[PDB]
């Protein structure tokens, strides 16, 4: 009969992206999945090009990057794209996770935990990529952060030294981070394949939170056009940065070569890790700060069990909605705090923001679910 | 110390979103690096070739290159020699290493100037207000000697002596060489040095804005068309 | 297609034995050596001829390269 | 209407719709580049090398 | 008979051959006026 | 139909322009860098080489021989054996000036 | 009921490798597919480790590799493994292709052409990997071979210079070859996924060439044990080389750093390309030699159409069997010739071997198929 | 002798491993081979009977 | 720059500061580095032994 439905390869693509029954009513918040895919492809291409020109020796590395920006043809636009690209990826990631929380998409457990892993994996990737230029921030950032694994009792010191491949972040660390940074996106692609595979078992959630089988529509052309529109908007955004403001989201110390003898005035990681930096910095004790940092991320994995509401989505849950936006604003605050030096009043703002964060996820929004239930006579 | 004075914001000819660098200003600013700054400060990422099409013709740049002595790789005998520079040579390091630079500057290392605009918050505004910002200490301040008072620096005690003042150099074009005028021009060059792409990027910005002006309503219109089937639809429940 | 609708077979009886009831190597040399000989006699006149010719073209051409690199009295 | 004329002439046959688009992209590339360029180089009068190069 | 009484892809593959010609010539960048005719 | 397909046709044109650009940029990224072009060519001063004497130079990291040739050399290389050469090439077509022969200074053998 | 049969991920693995109906009677020649997979995993692991230590700058590259072999812990065994690994991969590849030809497995068209592409892709990979150490052979090999694309009229010169990224194989070429060499195995994995996907539509051929639906057996445990046995034998072999004879299959000139001023006495590529080198070298004209070299490989793609026999497999085709082994021996000869300097008698042996090769595939074995048909009264 | 060692420091370690690899393979090759034969014995032994009415 | 006594950490010293210097000193011939010499010549030890005594 029809090739799109039969052929072993075309069937999959058809089932996945053409004839897939999508809900009628998914919002712009469902754009982010496709956009994340784009982010991922974007990084791989721009990445691949950069890697045809870059070197991972301590001595050559900083200059090889600037060489891309001065002497390689269009090397500049490629490089700034891959860097703003990384920001756009984390925006897409945090938007995507947002939708998960608000609309109760995390009920799709397998899909969700894969997703947590995607997040961790992209985090590792971007952490190691930022080291690759070998700027002041790159170097001192990578040093402080990797050192946290020293706080692991018994094995900490040994473990951090084995990661490094020596006694500090040095030649061997950079060369291995280059390697890891290259192969990780590949593994992200597969995990993402799987991420989708599980999603395709249930089909999508929607903003009502109510099953939508009585009103599905073929993906193509409704959602083909709509994803494209979204991708345009992503490109609009990406290029606004690259072409008007390429350095807006970065730190200038990363234009100053890495120098093991002179520590920068304020050490920060990239903005997309600032909320977690600020949680870590709130705890006096170093292993405490480590376990808090890890929990600020891994808690994502627990949120499924903390669901109390009889309704899936927050659409009809006013009290929960307020708390959700509280969490969002708190994360904006945690980010602000994490970009700030450890002084009054920020030390105390940070401590509070850190408390608020865990308080919301583990106690307040569970409760609210339940209060709402009673307000509805169930 | 641990205080403020963050730079004010000077209306550079290139502040504007679609505004290019003033290339005449770059040409003058190069001169300011060449005659003033290059005694202490390297700029390892610029070669003579990079001036071509920017502020110097090809042979003008060649003239400037020929003016400097650079070491060249082992000859027949296996010896190093000196020669005149070519377009292909990078702007020369004023000392053979950082430790040498330190000895010569009371233990302070002058930063390379390649990226300086880019590697300091405030960029041109910072650097401009630095060069023109030198003042006599306030009452109660005593700095260790050979460290000078400058309100725009972190801590206010800078190991750089005020490098800039009226007629500190002569301009090819003959522009009045006032202190403020030379600080502007050198800043302009320092921006270009940190970001050669500034003009190309801004051109593309324009073309990206234009294409997006077309493509965003276009595709948006395509979306609405397809979806019109669904937007218009009316539902009817009709049980017997 | 999986086990259950591969094909249609009628009237065929398969008898077999647990591995734990049986020897791993029944009459391994006494049956196996003869069988291997049989197997080789079967194929050698198809397989061996080319490799003989290889050995020969290689023998000859290697020694033709030898000879041509020497001098001859003239 | 103009659009009617266009539909029947260019867009009905899909082979033709394609031929239209490649040819039009050709003239659009040239036109858009030339016009946007002139827009930039008027916004930045005097400041470009190509404006001052007559002097050297 | 009935294939040959096809050959209705000849005028359509004519227009697809111009798409292939003009397409390779656009992607790659004299005697077309205006476009590239005036470098 | 005309109107709505115009939008489509227009849209595609714009995207094709953009796509052309994106792509070809990535492509030139792979073509030689400005620093490799700066080593493309080498200039030599002809009034700075004496008549009969060879002068070596460095080109693409390799020895590069220029030689001022005498009228002895020009005439003695003019009517050598046309055909009998190992590598048959006459002289008025290995050079562009009679008195100037330019050659990369690496033996073809090993 | 049963997880292996239901769970979205486990189902696939079950269908693929546990409950897959395999023919009762596939021989040792069907081991090679699994073994190729191992080869591929092996290269990626050993590769990844090497890449944590190697640098792709002309100046540092040769020494970074020797540094692996002197100063990196176990770096030596890893490196020699990845190098003998590459040989084992090509052995597995040529065995695998052999079985395809002899048993008529190429009737599975989609599977087969994917396979041709796998071959090309692994070829590209190994070509570029051999350059990475920056030895004499690496360099002069890569130069001669890439230069063949210069013989392409109109565009040849430009095309080769664009690959290089300059006027010779130099800094920019090595850095990009490193990049390509890294990402290509990843793409090989996906193509291989697809290779299998199409195979799973038909199930396997067998040595009789006769359909085996009446005598299939579950893959596990029959073929799980048997593949393992094969993998042991592959490991036996691999390590025999690495630990007893690590340099047996390589050229010593590759211990002498790359030197653009001194050309080696005999330039050869790795052994697994020698048959094609010898075909290329047989043709006087340079574009002729190029098109012959390309055809010596791409002809694989045509063999499906050249099949004449009414029987699928050569098992019962004596005349065809003789011709098959002729082709094999000829390829041994082409390899010998390709390792030899261009002198009498080898020039003429090579020319003959080149004729014989194409003659067999395009004229003799088609004919034989047909003669056999007449001998059988069909 | 020194020039061999200089070119291949690993010469001795490699040869030690060679021995241990040969030994392990001496064990593992007949072992796994035996495992193979065991599983496959079900099939090797089997007798076929065609019995139409 | 200064001179010092070697440590364990120093590589065996280059007899000349570059290859061109080595050439001048050897009638235009460059002596190969000996790191890999066994490995980078067919015959290895057999070759080199029969060279020195040949
Ligand atoms: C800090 C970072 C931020 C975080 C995020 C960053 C992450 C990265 C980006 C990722 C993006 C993710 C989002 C995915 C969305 C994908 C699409 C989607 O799902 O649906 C779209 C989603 C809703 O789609 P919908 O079909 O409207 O759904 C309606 C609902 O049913 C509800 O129905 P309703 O009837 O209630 O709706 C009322 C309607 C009405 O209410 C309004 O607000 C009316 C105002 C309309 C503005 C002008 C309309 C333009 C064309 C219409 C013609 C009539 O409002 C809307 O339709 C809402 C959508 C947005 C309004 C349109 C854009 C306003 C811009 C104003 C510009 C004015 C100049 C225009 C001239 C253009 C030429 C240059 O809309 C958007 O999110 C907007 C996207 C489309 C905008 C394109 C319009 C062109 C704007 C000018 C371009 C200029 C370019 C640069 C300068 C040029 C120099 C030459
Ligand atoms: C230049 C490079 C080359 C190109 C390729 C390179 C590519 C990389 C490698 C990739 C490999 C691909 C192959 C995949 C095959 C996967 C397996 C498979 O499908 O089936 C196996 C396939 C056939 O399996 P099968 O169930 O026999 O099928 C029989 C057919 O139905 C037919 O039935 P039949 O009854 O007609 O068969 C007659 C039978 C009988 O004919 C014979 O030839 C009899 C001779 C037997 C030899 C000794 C038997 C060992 C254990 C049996 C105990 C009784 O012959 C066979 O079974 C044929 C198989 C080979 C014979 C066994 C190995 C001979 C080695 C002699 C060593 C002697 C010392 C033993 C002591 C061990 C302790 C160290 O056999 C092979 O390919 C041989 C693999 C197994 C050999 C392991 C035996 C141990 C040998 C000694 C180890 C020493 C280690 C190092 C030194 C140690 C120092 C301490
Ligand atoms: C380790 C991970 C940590 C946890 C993850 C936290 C996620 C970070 C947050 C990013 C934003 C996520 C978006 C959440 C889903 C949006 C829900 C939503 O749109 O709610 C709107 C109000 O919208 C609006 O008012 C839309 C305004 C959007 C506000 C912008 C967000 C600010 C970014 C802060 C960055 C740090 C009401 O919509 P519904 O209830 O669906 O009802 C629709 C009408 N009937
Ligand atoms: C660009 C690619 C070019 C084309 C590809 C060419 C492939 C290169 C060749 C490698 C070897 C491929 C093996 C082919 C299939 C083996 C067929 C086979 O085993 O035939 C045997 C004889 O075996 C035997 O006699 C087995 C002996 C095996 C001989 C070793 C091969 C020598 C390697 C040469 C390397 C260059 C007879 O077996 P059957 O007809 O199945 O009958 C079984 C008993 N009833
Ligand atoms: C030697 C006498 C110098 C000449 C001539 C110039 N500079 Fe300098 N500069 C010098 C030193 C020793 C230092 C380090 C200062 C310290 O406190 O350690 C500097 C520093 C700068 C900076 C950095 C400001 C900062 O935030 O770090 C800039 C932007 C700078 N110098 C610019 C500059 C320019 C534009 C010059 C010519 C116009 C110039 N310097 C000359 C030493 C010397
Ligand atoms: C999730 C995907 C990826 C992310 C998030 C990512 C992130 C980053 C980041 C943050 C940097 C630092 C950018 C900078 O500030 O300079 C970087 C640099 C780099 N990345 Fe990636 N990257 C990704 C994929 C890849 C891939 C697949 C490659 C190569 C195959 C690659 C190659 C590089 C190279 C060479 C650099 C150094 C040049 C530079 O700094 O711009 N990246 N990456
Ligand atoms: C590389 C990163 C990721 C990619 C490429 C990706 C991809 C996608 C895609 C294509 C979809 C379907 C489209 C959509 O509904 O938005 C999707 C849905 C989903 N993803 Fe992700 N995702 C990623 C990360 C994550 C993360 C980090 C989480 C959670 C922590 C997550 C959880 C989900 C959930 C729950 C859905 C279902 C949403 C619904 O149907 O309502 N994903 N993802
Ligand atoms: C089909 C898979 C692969 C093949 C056939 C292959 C082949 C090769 C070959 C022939 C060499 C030269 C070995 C030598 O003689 O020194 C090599 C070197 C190298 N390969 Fe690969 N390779 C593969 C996969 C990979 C992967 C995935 C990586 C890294 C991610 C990698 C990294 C390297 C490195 C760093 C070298 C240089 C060190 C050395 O020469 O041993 N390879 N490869
Ligand atoms: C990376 C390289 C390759 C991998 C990993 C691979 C993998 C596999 C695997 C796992 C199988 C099934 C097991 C077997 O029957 O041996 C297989 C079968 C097959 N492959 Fe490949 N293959 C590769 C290359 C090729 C090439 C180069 C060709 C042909 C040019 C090819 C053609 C086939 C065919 C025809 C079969 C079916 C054999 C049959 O059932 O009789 N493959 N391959
Ligand atoms: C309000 C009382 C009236 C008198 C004080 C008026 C000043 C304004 C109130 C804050 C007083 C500052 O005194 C205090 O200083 C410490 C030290 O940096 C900071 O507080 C922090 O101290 C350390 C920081 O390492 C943390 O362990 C502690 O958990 C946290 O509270 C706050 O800044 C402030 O709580
Ligand atoms: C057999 C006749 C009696 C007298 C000669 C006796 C010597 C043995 C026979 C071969 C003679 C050698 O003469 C010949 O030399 C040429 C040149 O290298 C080689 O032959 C080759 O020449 C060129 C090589 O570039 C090719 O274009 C040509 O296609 C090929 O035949 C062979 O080696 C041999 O055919
Ligand atoms: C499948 C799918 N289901 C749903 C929605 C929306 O909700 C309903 C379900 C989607 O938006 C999507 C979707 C996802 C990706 C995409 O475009 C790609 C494809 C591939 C790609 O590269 C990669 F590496 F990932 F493969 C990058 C972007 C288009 C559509
Ligand atoms: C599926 C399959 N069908 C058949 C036969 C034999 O013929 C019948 C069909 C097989 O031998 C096999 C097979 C194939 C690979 C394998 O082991 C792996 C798996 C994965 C792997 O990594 C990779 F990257 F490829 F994924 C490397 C080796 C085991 C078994
Ligand atoms: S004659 Fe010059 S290298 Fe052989």
């Amino acid at each position: 009969t029809n090739i799109r439905k039969s052929h072993p390869l075309m069937k999959i693509v058809n089932n996945a992206f053409i004839d897939l029954p999508a809900p009628s009513n998914i919002s712009s918040w469902w754009n982010f999945g496709s956009l994340l895919g784009i982010c991922l492809i974007l990084q791989i291409l721009t990445g691949l090009f950069l890697a045809m020109h870059y070197t991972s020796d301590t001595t050559t590395a900083f200059s090889s990057v600037t060489h891309i920006c001065r002497d390689v043809n269009y090397g500049w636009i490629i490089r700034y794209m891959h860097a703003n690209g990384a920001s756009m990826f984390f925006i897409c990631l945090y938007m995507h996770v947002g939708r998960g929380l608000y609309y109760g998409s995390y009920t799709f457990l397998e899909t969700w935990n894969i997703g947590v892993i995607l997040l961790l994996t992209v985090m590792a990737t971007a952490f190691m990529g930022y080291v690759l230029p070998w700027g002041q921030m790159s170097f001192w950032g990578a040093t402080v952060i990797t050192n946290l694994l020293s706080a692991i009792p018994y094995i900490g010191t040994n473990l951090v030294e084995w990661i490094w491949g020596g006694f500090s972040v040095d030649k061997a660390t950079l060369t291995r981070f280059f390697a890891f940074h290259f192969i990780l996106p590949f593994i992200i692609m597969a995990i993402a394949m799987v991420h989708l595979l599980f999603l395709h078992e249930t089909g999508s959630n929607n903003p009502t939170g109510i099953s939508s089988d009585v009103d599905k529509i073929p993906f193509h052309p409704y959602y083909t056009i709509k994803d494209i529109l979204g991708a345009l908007l992503l490109i609009l955004a990406l290029m606004l940065l690259v072409l008007f403001a390429p350095d807006l989201l970065g730190d200038p110390d990363n234009y100053t070569p890495a120098n093991p003898l002179n520590t920068p005035p304020h050490i920060k990681p990239e903005w997309y890790f600032l909320f977690a930096y600020a949680i870590l910095r709130s705890i006096p004790n170093k292993l405490g700060g480590v376990l808090a940092l890890a929990f600020s991320i891994l808690i994502l994995a627990l949120i499924p069990l903390l669901h109390t509401s009889k309704q899936r989505s927050m659409m009809f849950r006013p009290l929960s909605q307020c708390l959700f936006w509280a969490l969002v604003a708190d994360l904006l605050t945690l980010t602000w705090i994490g970009g700030q030096p450890v002084e009054h009043p920020y030390i105390t703002i940070g401590q509070l923001a850190s408390v608020l964060y865990f308080l919301l996820i583990l106690v307040l929004m569970p409760t609210a679910g339940t209060i709402e239930n009673k307000l509805l006579k169930w | 110390s641990d205080l403020e004075l963050h730079p004010p914001s000077y209306p550079w000819s290139h502040r504007g979103l679609l505004s290019s660098l003033d290339h005449t200003s770059i040409r003058r600013g190069f001169q300011v690096y060449k005659q003033v700054c290059s005694s202490c400060h390297s700029m390892d990422y610029v070669a003579y070739r990079h001036l071509v099409g920017v502020c110097y013709t090809e042979d003008e740049a060649k003239a400037l290159a020929e003016e400097v002595e650079v070491q060249d790789g082992p000859n027949e005998d296996g010896e190093m020699f000196m020669r005149p520079g070519k377009l292909s040579d990078y702007f020369p390091k004023p000392y053979p290493n950082p430790e040498a630079a330190r000895a010569a500057n009371n233990g302070a290392l002058p930063p390379d100037l390649s990226y300086i605009v880019r590697a300091r918050h405030g960029g041109e505004d910072y650097v401009f207000s630095l060069l023109t910002g030198y003042c006599e200490p306030p009452t109660g301040v005593s700095l260790r000697e050979g460290l000078y008072f400058n309100p725009y620096f972190p801590g206010q005690a800078i190991g750089m002596a005020p490098p800039i003042y009226n007629e500190v150099l002569e301009f090819d074009d003959g522009t009045p060489a006032t202190m403020s005028q030379v600080a502007k021009d050198v800043c302009t060059f320092l921006r270009w040095a940190a970001e050669p792409e500034h003009d190309h990027r801004k051109r593309m910005g324009l073309k990206m804005l234009l294409m997006m002006g077309l493509l965003l309503p276009l595709v948006y219109a395509m979306k609405r068309h397809k979806w019109s089937v669904l937007k218009s639809r009316k539902l009817a429940y009709r049980p017997p | 297609r999986q086990f259950g609708h591969l094909t249609r077979v009628r009237h065929v009886i398969t008898y077999s034995l647990s591995p734990f009831e049986q020897r791993a190597f029944p009459h391994y040399f006494s049956k196996g050596i003869p069988n291997v000989l049989r197997r080789t006699r079967a194929c050698i006149l198809r397989v061996a001829p080319p490799f003989v010719a290889f050995y020969l073209v290689y023998t000859w051409g290697t020694q033709e390269f030898e000879k041509s690199k020497r001098k001859n009295p003239a | 209407t103009l659009t009617a004329r266009l539909y029947s002439l260019l867009f009905r046959r899909t082979s033709t719709f394609a031929l239209t688009i490649v040819v039009g992209a050709l003239f659009f590339e040239r036109a858009f580049d030339q016009g946007a360029d002139a827009i930039y180089e008027h916004i930045n009068e005097g400041k470009l090398w190509k404006h001052i190069k007559h002097k050297y | 008979r009935y294939r040959q009484l096809a050959r209705n892809w000849v005028p359509t593959a004519s227009l697809w051959g111009a798409v292939g010609a003009v397409g390779l010539v656009w992607a790659t960048d004299d005697w077309v006026p205006y476009i590239n005719g005036k470098f | 139909k005309g109107f709505s397909y115009l939008v489509t046709a227009t849209t595609t044109v714009g995207v094709a322009y953009a796509a052309k650009n994106v792509v070809s940029q990535f492509v030139s990224s792979m073509s030689a860098s400005a620093d490799v072009l700066a080593m493309s060519k080498i200039e030599i001063k002809l009034s700075d080489i004496p008549e009969g004497k060879n002068m070596a130079f460095k080109w693409r990291g390799k020895p590069l021989f220029v030689r001022h040739r005498t009228k002895k050399e020009i005439d003695q290389e003019a009517a050598v054996e046309v055909s009998q050469l190992r590598d048959p090439q006459h002289d008025l077509e290995r050079v562009k000036k009679p008195e100037w022969v330019i050659l990369i200074g690496v033996c073809t053998h090993l």
